């Protein structure tokens, strides 16, 4: 829930740093 | 047509959502129907996102508990928290993947009509809360440039 959104968020943030 | 961003309207965002969902369901063998390099790049980014996600975490559907009455609030809560402190392309891919997982789970749980609703919710959220950011940060064009390379 909150846990799910945190997992999505941190995975997303990692993927956007890798794209940089 | 090189003067403006690719897929720069809400109508285009809707098409992007519908094609994404069709793809995610097709990966499970479930047939459903409701910018081409944009659809392609998003397919790839979402698949690569999912690969990484699953290396670290359990199946996304394990956390859902969908019912027709609660699915919309479940969607809204997750997406609100995801973007609460900002938007970036990685979070947008995560958004598409979450929406895809919601649709797959709906079909698995014999609630297939929810797919059409989820598509609507994703389209509205995109147009209301992400589209401004997308235009301000280079359009889907910038996404294709950044996520185009397959790694």
């Amino acid at each position: 829930m909150e846990n799910l959104s945190r997992r999505l968020k941190v995975t997303g943030d990692l993927f956007d740093i890798m794209s940089g | 047509g090189s003067m403006a961003h690719a897929g720069r309207t809400g109508y285009d965002n809707r098409e992007i959502v519908m094609k994404y969902i069709h793809y995610k369901l097709s990966q499970r063998g479930y047939e459903w129907d409701a910018s081409e390099v944009v659809h392609l790049t998003l397919r790839q980014a979402g698949d690569d996102f999912s690969r990484r996600y699953r290396r670290d975490f359990a199946e996304m559907s394990s956390q859902l508990h969908l019912t027709p009455f609660t699915a919309r609030g479940r969607f809204a809560t997750v997406v609100e928290e995801l973007f609460r402190d900002g938007v970036n392309w990685g979070r947008i891919v995560a958004f598409f993947e979450f929406g895809g997982v919601m649709c797959v789970e709906s079909v698995n749980r014999e609630m297939s009509p929810l797919v059409d609703n989820i598509a609507l919710w994703m389209t509205e959220y995109l147009n209301r809360h992400l589209h401004t950011w997308i235009q301000d940060n280079g359009g889907w064009d910038a996404f294709v440039e950044l996520y185009g390379p397959s790694m």
